[PDB]
């Protein structure tokens, strides 16, 4: 088995099964301790730098939830959905992808339709539930 | 029992012990009087006019004194606001200069409508007049005030004295803007937490209780301070109750919590008027200028009789945990002013009263009854006005002169004791208890000995029959 | 119909009829309100435990979510994966758990094997759906 | 074809087709950027200030997913529950309420009974499930 | 002759390090929240706006 970011170079086939080690660990952390022992200590530099470590770790869970929220499977690890590809964000056929190409260089390359891909997967999402209403 | 699988719930009825952090909740109505209070100030959230106190009957929780971690926080919040409500005011630091007083001359009233007949306050009280600078640093001006002999002390050279505090920080004066009432207070947990509530009435200190009933938050907690006898407070509704984690330990306090009240009367009879004299460049002081009329010390009243039967129901109580010894009382045996004293502020004034000839008793096994009529108890109280509440983490602070008649009616609920120590065969079957001591976490954990603050876990676990079923 | 914490002590059987009471309460209480009346009243040190209270609400209230959204059982109440139950933890059988020991002796009798099956979840619910990607 | 809140004016029956572009602002905004130079720069009252702008942003969007998770609408722009109006609340026939009762005042006619059905639709999700516990 | 505010209250003199020139503010919500600007020209204290953007 693999630890913390055990197979950030590994391939993508080979990194696809250690999601799971990862996911766990966006929260969890020795932050949740409140202090050694409680002058002023509610307002001592090293407690208001403390405070600010919350609030962050907090925004940075929820802001993967609401986008994960939005797509329609919420509460799952891996999903997918029906958007097919345009094939021009990527023109590259699946074991060229999937054997000896990377995560971290792989983002790269999509990283510049990201913005064109989160709001046409969202859109798929509301489109099935319409159809979903005036069905039954 | 092949088809056992895990079936994970949520909301669960759970709770594990922890600690958290609490926050104020000020009353609707006792809120927005434009009174600017220093313990309840206008930042607490709105209490809910409708707690729900939700009755958990079928089950045992563990409760503790001596250990509720909730009188920490309270204590920390207590001294924070003492502390902030002193950094908007005066300081006092230009009074720090030899002074040269005179004893009391002065043509005042001689009828003193001597009902008291316990003595006028000469000697009491010494006019110095001092000699402080104006706004211009470059000119000084002689002014005089009245001061009262316990904020006085000489270093040498007789006929010149100085004001007490100069060798150990500088005091502050209050604003006199803001007042001293005591406000209730509902401390409310985060939600997510939840404070539980032993609802038994004979309850001991610590140990199991079977009664627990659940609150959202607390009610009023009253942030009275007093030394020698508990103001204010709330009373039990059981029995008398004496509670103490080791009665045979006399290291520490014992805190005696009544069922019946009992109305304490004391006043201040005696004019003062507030005179404003400025100091520098914005700073103004107010003294006690002269005082006219009437004079007699500061006295309080205590229905005698009232006294006789708490204090033979104490006595009664404390004769099982002491089954054949013989219990009698004493003044304390010395120490600092607060412990040797009663003290307790009322009207942003000061009060530390004698109280000695209400611990003077001796009771050997309620043979012989003290039958005697009802004769009001009055016993003498100094005033003192450069107040040090808290020994060293506290700032110690002046309250201005209040001027008129100060009279309020506090309405007794908690005396303190402590045992005193002894030998074997050398003790004639005898023990003596003596008042006052106890800090100031004592006074509070007499209110807040019934709720212990827990965590929600509501993720249940348990084996059922289900089995998720598969896509194809 | 029960109160809030209202059937703790009661037996667990009967006691799984009521968890909507408790599930309804872990944020909806009184520090949603800013103060009674608005001198930089955020600095009060009154004012300064609300933040502390305010983030300790959310940052327990997500510690669940996150449980909840890995194991599959997100957006439900009483919900059940298909893992099986080896009973070393816990050997007892049907009628001897559910109909006469209360909720809080449970937790208690298992808070030893607690870590290791909130790991088994996970992994049960990952590779499960590592089988819906091969299988279609 | 409309912008956020764009068509909060129209009419019951086109405003749906625009509950995506309304929805995928509640959390992203200014407050993501630091500041424009990182006195008292951490104790400023918009050092303070802004710390409440943050701490309201996910406690506020965070409350209504509370609702949607009881619900098991989760993850989903439009539900679906089975909860049978009554007529009670609000009697006026389908082709009166989707044709030209525009949304910003349609709940506010019901809203003497949204302390009712945010907790009647608990109890309809509660007994669904709990049939289902005692079927598979 | 004495400073007129010396005797009052306390007096500071600003540093010349910071101006006093007035720079232009957008005041921003947080997220979740929006703001209603009536465009409409002839418009008094209160009213309904039926322009606002
Ligand atoms: C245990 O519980 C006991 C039961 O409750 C409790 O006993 C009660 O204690 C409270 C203490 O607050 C008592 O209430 C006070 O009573 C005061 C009596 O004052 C006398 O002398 C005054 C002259 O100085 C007279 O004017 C006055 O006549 C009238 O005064 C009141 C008018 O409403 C009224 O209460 C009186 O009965 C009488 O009708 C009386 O003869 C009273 O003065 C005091 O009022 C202050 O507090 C009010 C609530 O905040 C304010 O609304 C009011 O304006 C007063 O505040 C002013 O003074 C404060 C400093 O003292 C300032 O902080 C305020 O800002 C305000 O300041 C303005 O006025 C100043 C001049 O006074 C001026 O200098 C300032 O610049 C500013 O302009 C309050 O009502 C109550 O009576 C007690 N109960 C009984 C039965 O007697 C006991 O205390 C508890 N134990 C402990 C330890 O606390
Ligand atoms: C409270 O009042 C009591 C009186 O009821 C005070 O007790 C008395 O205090 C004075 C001095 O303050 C004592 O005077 C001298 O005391 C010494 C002590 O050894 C004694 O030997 C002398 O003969 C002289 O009397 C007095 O004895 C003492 N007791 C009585 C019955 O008067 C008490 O001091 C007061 N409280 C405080 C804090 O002062
Ligand atoms: C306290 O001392 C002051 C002065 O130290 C006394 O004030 C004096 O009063 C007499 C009587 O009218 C005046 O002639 C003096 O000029 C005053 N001295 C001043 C203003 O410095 C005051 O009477 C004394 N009070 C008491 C009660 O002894
Ligand atoms: C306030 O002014 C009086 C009047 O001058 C001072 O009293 C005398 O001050 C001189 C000046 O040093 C001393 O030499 C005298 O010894 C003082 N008189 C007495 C009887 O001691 C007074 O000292 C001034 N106040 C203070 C605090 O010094
Ligand atoms: C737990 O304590 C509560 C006290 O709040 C008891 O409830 C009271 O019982 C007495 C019995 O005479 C009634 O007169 C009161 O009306 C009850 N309510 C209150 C608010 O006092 C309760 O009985 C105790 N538990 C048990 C098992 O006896
Ligand atoms: C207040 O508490 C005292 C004792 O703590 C109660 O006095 C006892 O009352 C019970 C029942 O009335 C008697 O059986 C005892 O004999 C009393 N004690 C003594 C020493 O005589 C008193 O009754 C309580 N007050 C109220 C109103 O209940
Ligand atoms: C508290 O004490 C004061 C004075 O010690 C009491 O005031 C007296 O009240 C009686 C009757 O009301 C009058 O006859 C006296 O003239 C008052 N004396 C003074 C000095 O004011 C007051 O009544 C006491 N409080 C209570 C509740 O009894
Ligand atoms: C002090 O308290 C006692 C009782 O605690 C009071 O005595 C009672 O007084 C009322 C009316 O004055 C009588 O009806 C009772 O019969 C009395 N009972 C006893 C046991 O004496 C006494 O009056 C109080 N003192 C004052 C000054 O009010
Ligand atoms: C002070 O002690 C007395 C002793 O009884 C309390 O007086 C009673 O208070 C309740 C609450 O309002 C009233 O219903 C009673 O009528 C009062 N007694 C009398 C004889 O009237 C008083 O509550 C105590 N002080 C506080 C702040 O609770
Ligand atoms: C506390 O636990 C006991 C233990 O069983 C409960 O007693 C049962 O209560 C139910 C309630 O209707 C009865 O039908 C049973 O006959 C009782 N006895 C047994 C052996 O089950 C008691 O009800 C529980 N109390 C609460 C409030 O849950
Ligand atoms: C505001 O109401 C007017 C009512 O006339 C709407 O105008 C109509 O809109 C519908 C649907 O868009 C068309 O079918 C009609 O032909 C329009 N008629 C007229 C006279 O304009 C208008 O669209 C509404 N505002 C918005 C933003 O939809
Ligand atoms: C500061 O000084 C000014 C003037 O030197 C004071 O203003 C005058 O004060 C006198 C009283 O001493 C009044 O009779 C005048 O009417 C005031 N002037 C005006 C224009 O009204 C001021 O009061 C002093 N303030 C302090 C705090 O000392
Ligand atoms: C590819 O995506 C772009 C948007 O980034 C879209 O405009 C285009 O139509 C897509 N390609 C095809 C063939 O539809
Ligand atoms: C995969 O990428 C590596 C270099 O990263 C390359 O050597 C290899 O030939 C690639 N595989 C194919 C099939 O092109
Ligand atoms: C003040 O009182 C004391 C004690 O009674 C006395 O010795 C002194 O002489 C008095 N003051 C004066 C100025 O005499
Ligand atoms: C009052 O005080 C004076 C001193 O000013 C003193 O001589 C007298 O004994 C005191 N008592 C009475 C009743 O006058
Ligand atoms: C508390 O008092 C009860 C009353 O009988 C007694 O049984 C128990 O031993 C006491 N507990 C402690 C810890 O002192
Ligand atoms: C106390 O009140 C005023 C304030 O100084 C005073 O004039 C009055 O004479 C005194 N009261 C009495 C009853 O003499
Ligand atoms: C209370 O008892 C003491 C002695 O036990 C006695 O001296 C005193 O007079 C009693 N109280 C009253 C008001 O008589
Ligand atoms: C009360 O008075 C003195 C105070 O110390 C003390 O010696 C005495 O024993 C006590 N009791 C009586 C009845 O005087
Ligand atoms: C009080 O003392 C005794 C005992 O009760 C009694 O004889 C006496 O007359 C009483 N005093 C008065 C003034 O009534
Ligand atoms: C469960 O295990 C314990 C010891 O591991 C054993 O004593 C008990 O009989 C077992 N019960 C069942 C039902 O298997
Ligand atoms: C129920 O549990 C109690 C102890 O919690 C035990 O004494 C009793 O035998 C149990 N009964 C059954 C039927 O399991
Ligand atoms: C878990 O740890 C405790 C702590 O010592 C231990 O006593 C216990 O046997 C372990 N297992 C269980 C099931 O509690
Ligand atoms: C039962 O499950 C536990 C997981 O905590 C595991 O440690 C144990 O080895 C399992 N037993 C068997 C026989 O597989
Ligand atoms: C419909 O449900 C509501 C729930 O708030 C209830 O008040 C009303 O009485 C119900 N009406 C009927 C006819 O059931
Ligand atoms: C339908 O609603 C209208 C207005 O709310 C009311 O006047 C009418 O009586 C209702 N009809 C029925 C059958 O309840
Ligand atoms: C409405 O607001 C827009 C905003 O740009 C403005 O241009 C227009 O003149 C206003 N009035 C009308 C009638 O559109």
């Amino acid at each position: 088995i693999f630890g913390f970011l055990g197979a950030a170079g590994s391939t993508m086939g080979a990194a696809s099964n250690t999601l799971t080690v990862q996911a766990r660990q966006l929260l969890s952390g020795i932050v949740q301790q409140q202090s050694n022992l409680p002058h002023l200590l509610q307002l001592t530099v090293w407690g208001i730098k403390q405070l600010q470590a919350r609030v962050l770790a907090v925004e940075r869970y929820l802001e993967v939830q609401k986008f994960l929220g939005l797509w329609g499977c919420s509460g799952k690890i891996i999903c997918c959905t029906a958007v097919p590809w345009n094939s021009t964000w990527s023109n590259k056929s699946f074991e060229q992808i999937w054997n000896n190409m990377t995560w971290i260089e792989w983002e790269r390359e999509i990283s510049n339709y990201t913005s064109q891909i989160y709001d046409i997967l969202t859109e798929s999402q509301f489109q099935q539930d319409i159809n979903e209403v005036d069905l039954l | 029992a092949e088809n056992l699988w895990v079936t994970v719930y949520y909301g669960v009825p759970v709770w594990k012990d922890a600690d958290t952090t609490l926050f104020c909740a000020s009353d609707a109505k006792a809120h927005e009087t434009e009174a600017h209070n220093i313990w309840a100030t206008h930042a607490c959230v709105p209490t809910d006019p409708n707690p729900q106190e939700i009755y958990m009957e079928n089950v045992t929780e563990n409760f503790n004194m001596w250990k509720n971690n909730m009188v920490e926080q309270m204590q920390e919040d207590i001294i924070s606001l003492w502390d902030q409500s002193l950094k908007p005011c005066v300081k006092l630091t230009p009074l720090c200069v030899t002074l040269s007083c005179t004893n009391v001359t002065l043509t005042n009233v001689n009828y003193t409508n001597n009902f008291p007949n316990i003595g006028n306050i000469t000697d009491e009280v010494r006019n110095c007049s001092f000699n402080v600078t104006t706004e211009i640093r470059d000119k000084k001006q002689k002014v005089y005030a009245l001061f009262y002999k316990l904020d006085i002390v000489q270093m040498e050279n007789k006929n010149s004295y100085r004001l007490i505090n100069c060798n150990t920080s500088v005091c502050k004066q209050a604003c006199p803007k803001i007042s001293f009432d005591p406000i209730p207070i509902h401390y409310c947990t985060p939600a997510g937490y939840a404070i539980l509530k032993c609802n038994e009435k004979n309850f001991n200190g610590t140990g199991p209780c079977k009664n627990v009933s659940s609150v959202q938050c607390t009610h009023g907690i009253k942030p009275v301070v007093s030394t020698q006898l508990l103001l204010n407070g709330s009373l039990a509704e059981g029995e008398i109750i004496i509670r103490s984690e080791n009665l045979t330990n006399n290291a520490k306090t014992i805190i005696v919590h009544l069922n019946k009240s009992v109305e304490i009367n004391c006043t201040r009879p005696s004019n003062n008027t507030r005179t404003s004299v400025t100091i520098g460049p914005g700073q103004v002081f107010y003294r006690t200028g002269d005082i006219i009329g009437d004079i007699r010390k500061a006295y309080c009243e205590i229905n005698g009789t009232k006294w006789n039967e708490t204090l033979k129901q104490v006595v009664g109580k404390l004769k099982e945990h002491f089954p054949n010894k013989t219990i009698s009382f004493q003044p304390p045996s010395g120490g600092d002013l607060e412990i040797t004293m009663h003290h307790f502020n009322c009207r942003g004034e000061f009060f530390y009263c004698n109280t000695t000839q209400l611990f003077n008793s001796t009771w050997i096994n309620s043979t012989t009854i003290k039958e005697y009529n009802d004769t009001i108890i009055y016993l003498p109280c100094k005033i003192k006005q450069i107040i040090n509440m808290w020994q060293g983490v506290g700032q110690c602070m002046y309250a201005p002169p209040i001027r008129g008649k100060i009279n309020c009616v506090s309405n007794i609920t908690g005396i303190l004791l402590t045992r005193d120590g002894g030998d074997a065969n050398a003790t004639n079957d005898t023990e003596t208890f003596r008042p006052g001591g106890g800090n100031i976490k004592d006074n509070w954990r007499s209110e807040l000995y019934k709720y212990k603050v827990v965590q929600i876990e509501p993720l249940g676990i348990a084996p059922t029959k289900c089995k998720r079923r598969v896509v194809e």
